[PDB]
Formats: C-alpha cells, structure tokens, sequence
RNA sequence: CUUAAAGAGUCAACCCUUUGCUUAUCUUCCCUAUUUAAAUGUUAGCAGCCGCAUAGGCU
C-alpha cells in the first residue's frame, strides 16, 4: 500500500517546468530527506514528465514537510492532496559512460606500463547514448550532471536518486 | 472611405533595459560587488548523429561555456536600468492620418494599470527568467529620482495590490502617456547557494565552434537586453483562455510553446488597431492590448 | 469505363531499325499497334488504342552511315560458301528507352492487370529488341480531359509522338517542312496463288506497299490532347489517330 | 498577415553597442570641415555654373549657416542617442575659442548668439575662400550602461 | 526615404526646375535661392 | 576464377544450369541479371564492340550510348552461342552455326 | 501474333618542331540602413570507479 500524493508545477511555461522539477530534487536531494527512505514516482514517462511527480510515502504524510521544504519555490508549486491507491511503480537510473571513461578505468588499474596497454584499448568500446530520459540534476560533487533513467521493478532499498540492488 | 495601413510603417521602442550584469555578493554586505564572470570548459564525447556507424565516436573538444558564483559568495546581483520614454504613440516611419487617427481613438486608455503591470514585472523578478528558480527570497531595489523602494517577496502572476508598486506606476504612467522618460535603477538579490549554479542568456553557435557559449561583456556574464525587454512585458492575460501572463506580442505568439495566442480568431494586434483606425467601438480589454504592443514597437506593415 | 496500362522507361535492344527501305530508326505504328493485338491474342486483355515516346533512342552505328552485323549462313545451298564471311544485306539495329500507354478495358481489380502484363513483357519482344529494364505498370482511370491531364504530368520525361499529315506527297514535304515520316499503312496489291509457302496456310495472303504520313515529336508536357497523341486501328490495312490531325 | 507560422521561430545574431557599466554618459566626436568655394562645380562648368554664380550672389549665407550649425548645436545630429536624455550638452573647438550649448530645441530654431557666432564666421568661409574645421563633442545623459544607437550597416 | 513621400517633388519645386529657371534668368525670392545654394553645399549629380 | 577454354563440372553453376533447363525443356522465361568486375589497373584500356560502318571520320569507332562504353548484345550472345565441342577434329569450342564456320 | 524469323566488325599506330605582346592612360563625383525580436531546445551522463569493463551500484 502506498498512499500516493503527488505535486505540480504550476505556470513554468517562461521558465521551463522540468527545470523547476531538476531544482526541486536537487533541493530535496541535499537537504534531509531523501537519504535512504521510501521514494518517490514519477508517472507519466513518455517524452519529457513535466507537471506532476507522485511520493507516496508509506509511513505517512506530512503537511509541513512539504512546506518546509518547498518554502522557496512557492510560486511555481501547487502540493496535492493524498490518494488512498496502490498503483505506482519506481524506477532506476541506469549509467552510461563516455570513450575517455573507461580509458581512465583501464590507466588507474590492472596494468598499464607508460602507454602500450593504454594502447590495446585505444580502439573503440561501442557504448553510445541512447535517449529514454535523461532528466537534470544539481551535484555537489559532479557538475550539474544528468540522470540517465528507466523502468525497472520494485527492490524495496531506495536511494538519494533511485533505485538500488541487494 | 476604408483607408488602409502604410506598407512600411515602425514604431521606436517606448521601453529601454540595459542588458543586465551579474555580480556575487553577500547578504550582510551587499556593495562589494564581484563580477561573475563565464567560464569556457572542455565537455567532449558526446556523439551518435544521425546515420553514423564509426565517426560516432570522436572526441569533440568544445569548451562550452559555464558561469557560477565563486564558492567565498553565496548572493547573485542583477544590475540593469529600465528607460521608460514617453511621446509613446508618434511614428517614426509612416504617418500621418493612420496615427492621428490611433490618437483620436486611444487618448483615453488607461496607462496606469499597464504602467502598474511593467513595474510590477520588476516587483515579482520577472526578468531572471531562471535564476529565480531555486531562491529563497528575491529582494527586487529599485531607485528613481532619489527614493530607493525595496521588494522582499512577491508573486509572479497573480499581480498583487499593493502601494509601493503603485507609487512607482502612478508616475511612470504619468511618463507613458505625456513626455519625457524616466530612468529607473533595478538591483535583484537572490540567495542561491555557495558556488551555486548562475544562468545568463545563451548564444548562437558557429558552424562549429562550441556547442553553447554565454553572452558576455568584457569576460563578464550578462543576459540580453531583450531578455529583460521580454519580461517587463508579460501582460497578455485577455486571449480567451489560460489565464498565466504571456508577452505582449501582435499574435500572441511564444515560442518555448510554439502556439499563437492571438493567430487565426480575428484578435491578432493588427486588426485591432486597423479597426480601431477606421472607426470600431474597443473596450478597455482589447484597446489596452494596442497600446501595450505598441509600447514595444516593431513592424506593423506589408 | 476505360482504363490505361504504362509501360515505363522499357530497355529495348536488338530492335531492328529498318521500318522500310525508305524510312530507318523507329518501328512504325503498325509494330506498336499490333503489340496491341499480340496481348489481345496472347493474352486476352483487349487493347483499343496504344501511344508511345521515348525516353532515349539510338540507331547503332555512325552519323551518316549506320549499318549491319556480319550475316550468318543460315541459308541451304550454300556448303562450299561458308569459310567466306557472309552475303550481307542492310538492316540495321537500334536501341532505346521507350515509354507506353495501352488503352484497355478489364472490369476487374487492378491487381491482375499490372502482373497480367508483366509476365507478357517477359515473353513478347519489341520488333525484336530483347527487354532489359522496365519499371513496374500502374493502372490509371480518366474519365474526362482534366482526368487525362493526370495521365499527361506522369510521363515527364518523354518526347510523345503525334499525326500531323501529308500536304502532297513524302520527300517534298520532308524537305519544306523539315519533319519526319513514318509507315501508317499497307496497300494491297496482289494475292499469292499457292498458301504451302504461308506461315498460317489458311489466311489468304496479299502483297502489300507501306503508305507513309508525316508525324510530330512532342513534349509531353506541351500536348493538348492525348487523343491526338493516341493510335489505333483503321481502314483498309491502315493506322489513324482517335484525335486525327494535328 | 503570416499568422501561419507566427509560432515559428526566428534565429539571428545582431550587432550591439552599449555603454559600459562603469560610466553613464555619451560621448559623441567628431569634426565639421565647412570648405569655402562653394560654387564651383567639379565636373562642368562654366557658361552654367557662372550664370548660377552670377544668379546666386546675393545669397544669404548668415541665415543658411545659422542652421547649419544650429543642426550641431541642437543635437539633432544623433537621431537616436537623444531618445530618454536628460540634458545634451555639446561643445564645439573651433580655432581656440571653445563653446558650449546646454539646452536647446530642436525643430523650433532659436535666436541667441552663442549660435550665431560661430555663423557669423561659418557664412564667411561658404561664401568666399578656404575652410573651417570645428570640432563637435556631444555629452549626453541617457542613464547608467544605457543603450546606444550607431548606424547600422 | 523613411516617410516615402517627397516634399519638393510633385509640385515642380525639385532643384533642377529652379536652378535651370535661375540659368535661364527668371527672377527668385530668398526661400527658392537659399534652397538652391543649400544644396549645392550638400553636393551631389545634377545631370542627365 | 573459372577457365573458359575448358568446362569444368562445380556444384555451384548446376543449380543455375538446372533452373534455366527447366524453363528450356518445357515452357516460361528466366531472366538474370549478370555483372562482371575486373581488377584491370590503374587507367587501363577497355575494349567496347566496334561498329560496322564505312565512316569518313572515324576509322575505328567504339559502341555507345550518348557516350558510355558499351557492348553488342549479339556480341554477348556470340559467347553464350559459344559452345561446340562436337565438330571432327575438335579443339575449341565455336559458335552454333548450321555449316560449322566461324 | 510486331519489314515477325537471324547473325562477333576485329586489328595497328611518335604529331612535333619554333616563337618578344608591346606601347601609354585621372573613375568621379553624394548618399539616414532601420525598426523589434526569449536562443528556443541545454531536461544533454561526468571527477570518478564499487565494477571484465560491452551486466548491475555509490557520493
């Protein structure tokens, strides 16, 4: 059972609503929840989310977190009410790295003399990006780098992004 | 009878903003101004254009550019003017007897409300077209004439009522409608973090040079001058739907959307004012849509 | 309800150019009119009326002097005659990129029609000529001119071929007016007395003369009528033009 | 009337030039060369260019000058720059004697002799011999960075 | 240019009918002479 | 790579050899579409059908259309006729003729 | 049911030797480019390895 709530983002036409949801999760993402607790759905993927991003929160809702932390972003969000429903699904953010990235995995590891094993990896990998969602996000460590996402099952071990494996 | 609009036919713009400066300060002190400057870093390896099997895989070296604030300051300033310039209706191309015909049918408009509307959309921080997102409060200053009036926090669509943005329209409109100009100074504070994340307006690429650089002045971030020019005028809220403020503009048209707000059910500028010219009856919806367009001017002829 | 068969961009090669001893290139239109009767026997789809352009045509050989392969001695009689090389009379070759509108009525889908020919142009030859390449037929339906005008944009490129007359008699009116002539039909003249020699030995068989006329090469998107530009069957042993003269 | 695509979008790059932040004023140079011999023609001349000289004689070049450098002194040598200006003052360095016109109207023409003085000896040059060369500074008020208007190309 | 009307022109007050009529010898008062020498300062093709 | 002088039996011409006497030995048509590529050299010279002709300007003239290199197609079917082993004294294969004369 | 029926056009080639383009020359006069634009769409994987990396994770 979930007992899903979801929340909007109200007249961002001018400054794009899926930046709003970007600096939402970034804001969510660093500052108290979201470190290790039940999660989050956002229900309509197909071509760019947009409006409405659904938390369920299963051990109960409360009124003033969603003021507490959305306090600066007023203007842009409308919360919802809660929704006695067991529907929603979570996801998982799958990871693709460049050409250079795995040349750097192969030169900090497993053997590289100066430059003939960098050599015997020079050729191409074959990993491509392809192009389902790959959604904006804040990080304090990375440089405002973005998610790659997909559908995946329920797991139950959830994280400050997505899903996780156990 | 049934006279017709002049083939080339222009108005000045009646609204000057400076293109803004981006500046990192502090809450506590707000006068030591640091320029934020851009910052053009290397991103490469993003490739798979259309039909490519092995030249999918090059490297491009493209020092795109990135701007933050530096990490000892956690306020990002907005510093432009605003000129409003009044004699608001005369024609610099064309005229008369299309104009003085514009004066017989639109000397009683009500400017204050549109005066109150351009200044408001200085209240709310309108212009940051992005670096309001993620704020926790937005104080607006501006100072005219010798009277620095401040705005902590307000909203930006439903317009508010209030007398401090009055103050400021009943003498702007006052400039809208006779003479002169007024210059008025416009500072924005907003806290968005330590080394946070800084948003000027982007830029045309070469045939391949980068893949988006910033605008820049003397290696100094900057948004265009009619980027703020394109949010001192949201005040299309009288097309016959959705209700959230547009730019004015003679087909009611934004481009982020791609759909026409005013094309295609007769209220498009054009004809509004054409009409108005020969002799139709306007109300105070559509009449102070003619004279919000033509604040901004363009090219009304073809 | 008529309908139109097209036969585009067709590769003829081997095609004998010698229409008569007089007039050498083209097949005349008795060859692109039996074509008509040779679907209509072979196959059974009635063929009324037949056009044809072309894309492309050349006549093997050089610019004043096209001539003949080296004969073969396919001929009894001649045993000790075979080291030599051969008797040679003239009939000259040519080869071409030709475009064709058969006028047909099927009253069927138009889903036979179009295999229906295919695997006749398979079998059949063009006056001789071996088929390379043809593109696939369609099936158009006209009913008025402006419906016809649809039938005209779709053959662009091609240089269609149209009637246009004898003023007096051939070469002085090939010579005022520069233009072309071409075999349109056959005069009787005399009946063989024995048919053991026939191919058939049961049609009488009659000597015949070609007649001439004069003719027009056109645009197809210049034309004003493709009645004027299609050819049928007439009287007595001749061709004429559903739209006549030009 | 394009209402069909008004939707679609336009992308340019423009030239821009703007004042600094830094600063708050224009300033316009530039020189006036006024050169004497006014009446004769390049290319012609004479037998009609003499019965115009002969025609033209009794011209009134004080009044003709008096424009000629009321057009500097009332600025309307910008047409853009005076746009939201609070005050236009331009000096002019003719032969060492600088000077200066505050406030004056544009298309009415006034009559004082800050003006006139420098036509009084303008009208002596366009209607003898020789040349004048006046420099012309405008000092403008448009506001802080404001927007600046150069010919477009 | 920017109004697309002339204002000497169309009323035979173009400069080439009253520098011609002044060749010619027909007399002028002060505003049609001070036009004619106003522009022949400006300069430019009078010829055709 | 195959010798032209001498036929020599392979698996992968019989399929052809068999699916074009199924058409001889009774009724129909088959059609096949035939490409030849040649490693010649570099700018090397290639040998078109000449014409019969007496021409008073070209004494050795190439066939073409509008320009392009090109064969007879008797010519191509001079080679596919080529075949006859089965003359007294016989060394070569020559073109069916009904007097056996090349 | 086709001026239907059908045919190897093959070959060989030294074009080449030589050359004074010279002599001068006034483009030249005058001009209001202009008026207003949202850069949309970056909603695009990076310092990285926990990683046989081409399967799955964490700041």
């Amino acid at each position: 059972m979930y007992n899903t709530i979801s929340i909007t983002v109200v007249d961002a036409d001018d400054v794009g609503v899926n930046f709003v949801v970007s600096k939402v999760l970034s804001t969510l993402h660093n500052k108290g929840i979201f470190n290790g607790e039940v999660g989050v759905t956002f229900p309509r993927m197909d071509k760019n989310v947009g409006d409405i991003i659904t938390l369920f929160s299963k051990t109960g809702v409360d009124r003033k977190v969603l003021t507490s932390t959305l306090n600066t972003l007023t203007d842009f969000i409308h919360i919802g009410k809660p929704k006695e429903a067991d529907k929603v699904k979570t996801y998982r953010k799958v990871d693709t790295k460049s050409k250079g990235k795995l040349i750097r995995r192969c030169i900090k590891r497993k053997g590289v003399s100066a430059e003939t094993a960098e050599s015997l990896y020079g050729n191409y990998k074959g990993e491509k990006c392809k192009l389902p969602y790959i959604v904006v996000n804040s990080k304090s460590t990375g440089q405002r780098f973005s998610m790659f996402l997909e559908e995946c099952e329920n797991s139950e071990k959830f994280n400050s992004y997505g899903l996780c494996i156990v | 009878t049934k006279l017709k609009a002049p083939a080339v036919l222009a108005y000045s713009r009646k609204i000057n903003p400076t293109n803004a400066l981006m500046f990192a300060v502090n809450w506590s002190d707000r006068d030591n101004t640091t320029a934020v400057m851009v910052g053009t870093k290397t991103v490469a390896g993003t490739q798979s254009v259309r039909g490519n099997p092995n030249d999918a895989d090059k490297g491009n070296i493209q020092t795109v550019n990135f701007a933050n604030l530096p990490h000892n300051k956690n306020t990002l300033l907005v510093k432009y003017n605003v000129k409003f310039v009044g004699d608001v209706f005369k024609a610099e191309l064309g005229g008369g007897e299309y104009s003085n015909t514009l004066q017989t049918a639109l000397e009683n408009t009500d400017f204050g409300t549109l005066a109150y509307r351009y200044v408001y959309n200085i209240a709310a921080g309108r212009t940051l077209w992005r670096n309001r997102v993620g704020a926790e409060s937005i104080e607006t200053v501006i100072t005219v004439n010798d009277q620095t009036f401040t705005f902590s926090d307000l909203l930006v669509n439903e317009f508010d009522e209030d007398v401090d943005v009055a103050e400021i329209a009943d003498m702007v409109a006052g400039v809208l409608s006779g003479e002169g100009f007024v210059t008025l100074k416009v500072e924005h504070y907003m806290l968005l973090g330590e080394g946070s994340e800084v948003f000027p307006s982007q830029e045309f690429v070469e045939n391949s040079k980068l893949s988006k650089q910033l605008f820049d002045l003397n290696g100094q971030a900057a948004m265009h001058d009619q980027k703020i020019g394109n949010a001192i005028r949201t005040i299309d809220t009288w097309y016959e739907d959705a209700t959230t403020p547009i730019a004015v503009e003679p087909y009611g048209s934004v481009v982020r959307n791609g759909v026409a707000y005013r094309a295609g059910n007769k209220t498009d500028l054009f004809t509004l004012m054409d009409g108005a010219v020969n002799g139709k009856s306007l109300t105070e919806e559509d009449q102070m849509f003619v004279t919000a367009n033509l604040i901004r001017g363009g090219v009304f002829g073809g | 309800m008529r309908k139109f068969i097209i036969v585009k961009n067709v590769k003829v090669d081997g095609i004998n150019a010698k229409s008569s001893d007089i007039t050498v290139g083209m097949p005349p239109a008795t060859t692109f009119c039996g074509l008509g009767e040779t679907m209509s026997i072979k196959t059974g789809i009635v063929v009324k009326a037949v056009s044809y352009g072309s894309v492309k045509f050349e006549v093997r050989g050089s610019r004043f002097n096209t001539s003949v392969t080296k004969f073969a001695w396919q001929d009894r009689g001649n045993g000790g005659k075979a080291n030599n090389n051969s008797p040679i009379q003239p009939k000259p070759l040519a080869d071409g990129v030709f475009t064709l509108c058969f006028e047909v009525e099927w009253e069927d889908c138009a889903e036979v029609l179009v295999d229906k020919v295919t695997n006749f142009i398979n079998t059949a030859r063009i006056a001789g000529g071996t088929i390379a390449s043809f593109n696939k037929p369609f099936v158009k339906v006209a009913k008025d001119a402006e419906e016809l005008a649809s039938v005209k944009n779709a053959m662009m490129p091609c240089y269609v071929v149209v009637d246009c007359g004898v003023e007096v008699n051939i070469f002085e009116d090939a010579v005022n007016r520069k233009l072309q002539p071409m075999v349109n039909g056959y005069k009787k003249l005399e009946k063989i007395v024995d048919n053991k020699h026939m191919r058939d030995k049961f049609t009488p068989a009659y000597l015949a003369t070609p007649t001439y006329t004069m003719i027009g090469y056109k645009m197809v998107s210049n034309v004003d009528n493709f009645d004027q530009a299609l050819w049928q069957y007439g009287e007595n042993t001749k061709v004429k033009t559903i739209g006549g003269i030009y």
